[PDB]
């Protein structure tokens, strides 16, 4: 195996020329990150091992 | 005097052998080697 920099596309290329996209309010998944971190849960260790 | 028929000393030769009874464990100088695993209290991967 190599470390090579796996590529994921940088954004969702919208098509249509006129009207607005389906894409989330900006402010919705942000609450949805606060809500998560509330509950504390954050897995950081395997036995020890991080 | 008594001289006696030897085997002259060129034609032997003393070699070291080491007598064992038994094989010895991997953690030999170890007296307690489970006690790695008996306070591996967070967990082992």
């Amino acid at each position: 195996y190599k470390e090579t920099s796996r590529v994921s596309l940088t954004s969702m290329i919208y098509v249509g020329t006129a009207g607005k996209d389906l894409s989330l309010p900006t402010g919705t998944v942000e609450d949805i990150i606060g809500a998560v971190d509330g509950m504390r849960r954050v897995v950081r260790t395997i036995g020890g091992q991080t | 005097i008594k001289t006696a028929p030897v085997v002259p000393p060129t034609e032997q030769r003393d070699m070291v052998q080491e007598e064992r009874v038994g094989t010895p464990v991997k953690n030999a100088g170890n007296a307690n080697p489970a006690a790695d695993s008996d306070n591996a209290t967070e967990g082992v991967v």
